[PDB]
């Protein structure tokens, strides 16, 4: 018990959290390019006027 | 879609050099087929010098002095499969992958746990098993670099196995498991407190096997000396030495003679190069220092017998028979207390100005 | 379906327009900059407290 306890516990600290991370950064990646997108929206939107 | 699947289609070829080894290991039960071999084989080994010219950007001081002015899993563990892989040239890649990703993460150690770490670590101790019929002396001076370059990929892989396991024995912080843990065998609740398992098979099993073995001492030196500073460091770290200690003399307890006796001998072999010389003598230190944390903390009956018997032989014992030699004074002197004279380099006599850009400090 | 439409009959406030929806995609490139360098100076605080 005391050992499956430790290795789920460390799935939780270096496996789960490298997933974390990962997700983390790939947020950011996407955040700036929502803002890419939509600058370029309104630019399109706003053409000629 | 085109705009992924490029890196995407390199892993697909390191998975499936992995489905085509586990094939062909299988298949050379019947295949004279080994022509249509070598085109899969050799992109796979281009596969891991690219990957290897990714990472010696990052192997680099000016990289991580720019980083201080501004699921790697699968990847991993489908090169950790190519470790037993039937090209050295390719084991060897995966090594010095492994080596390189270790650097970068500490982490392996869980990687592996969190994967198969039976078929892993076996991959390991399939490449630190000693085939003694692998052999034919470097003795020869017409050196080929095609055949060189097979001798050298192949023994290689034991020494760059050894000096992966150095380095996660290096960069300890007290109580934390690493990858070189994991090789050794040492408990998978991560925990340095525990004993070993005993008649398992881990790299520990192997180094003491490997260091008893005379044969494996004559011809690799350097090897020996680097695997008794692994005995030493696992001896000598303030959590792990009662494990392991306790572990030599359950599984091992004539060590300190039959090491002794070994290094000695190989010692004793006249016309033997500086650099044999060098790395035994070294290994025979690391002997000495891990006996002396065995007498100061474990003194056992074979301990015992083993100072008054050998190291300080007592006179009247000889007369017993009921049941030259290694003495504290024929060990003094198998060390050789004539130290070189050392002669300046003739280079500082030209470049006297970069005496300090042309000697590198080991600290 | 923006980078499918005709670069035809821009005018002064189309070029200028492009010139700042682009500065502000610049600034959270920038920010961004900021945010990793500034936490690459509290993660080097917290290690020397720590050593």
């Amino acid at each position: 018990a005391l050992k499956r306890m430790r290795d789920l516990e460390n799935h939780l600290n270096f496996h789960i959290h490298t997933q974390l991370e990962m997700m983390r950064k790939k947020q950011i990646e996407l955040i700036q390019r929502y803002i890419e997108v939509w600058s370029n929206l309104e630019i399109y939107q706003s053409k000629g006027k | 879609q085109s705009k992924k699947t490029t890196l995407e289609n390199i892993i697909k070829i390191i998975d499936y050099s992995n489905d085509q080894s586990i094939l062909i290991q299988q298949q050379i039960q019947q295949q004279q087929q080994q022509q249509q071999q070598g085109y899969n084989q050799d992109s796979s080994r281009v596969i891991l010098n690219l990957v290897f010219q990714q990472l010696q950007q990052q192997d680099n001081d000016d990289f991580n002095l720019l980083v201080l002015k501004c699921d790697y899993s699968r990847p991993i563990v489908s090169i950790a499969k190519l470790i037993d892989h039937e090209l050295p040239a390719i084991s060897l890649r995966a090594i010095r992958l492994i080596y390189s990703f270790e650097c970068y993460t500490h982490q392996i150690s869980t990687v592996f746990l969190d994967s198969d770490p039976n078929l892993i670590l076996s991959k390991f101790i399939k490449m630190m098993e000693f085939n003694e019929s692998n052999f034919e002396d470097f003795s020869g001076t017409n050196y080929d670099q095609t055949i060189s370059f097979i001798r050298y990929a192949s023994n290689s892989v034991q020494w760059t196995i050894a000096q992966l396991i150095m380095l996660c024995l290096s960069n300890i912080s007290s109580g934390r498991y690493t990858l070189a843990h994991f090789l050794l065998g040492c408990s998978s609740n991560l925990d340095l407190s525990k004993d070993f398992i005993p008649n398992s098979k881990s790299c520990l099993t192997l180094i003491i096997k490997n260091v008893m073995n005379s044969q494996f001492v004559e011809r690799y030196p350097h090897l020996v000396d680097c695997y008794h500073e692994i005995i030493w460091k696992m001896s000598s770290d303030p959590i792990t030495w009662k494990p392991m200690i306790k572990y030599i003399q359950e599984e091992f307890p004539n060590y300190y003679h039959d090491s002794l006796l070994i290094l000695r001998n190989a010692i004793t072999i006249n016309g033997s190069s500086e650099r044999r010389t060098e790395a035994l003598i070294s290994s025979m230190s690391w002997v000495f220092k891990t006996c002396s944390i065995s007498i100061q903390n474990s003194y056992s009956i074979e301990m015992k017998q083993f100072l008054t018997r050998l190291i300080f032989p007592s006179l009247m014992n000889l007369n017993q028979p009921s049941m030259s030699p290694i003495n504290i004074l024929s060990l003094y002197n198998t060390i050789e207390f004539q130290l070189p004279e050392i002669n300046r380099p003739r280079i500082f006599s030209m470049y006297p100005n970069l005496i300090e850009y042309f000697t590198t400090n080991i600290n | 379906k923006i980078k499918s439409s005709p670069k035809d009959n821009e005018t002064t406030a189309d070029l200028e327009r492009e010139r700042i929806y682009s500065l502000a995609t610049k600034i959270d490139d920038d920010i961004i900059k900021v945010e990793n360098k500034l936490l690459g100076v509290v993660n080097k605080i917290n290690q020397n407290q720590v050593k």
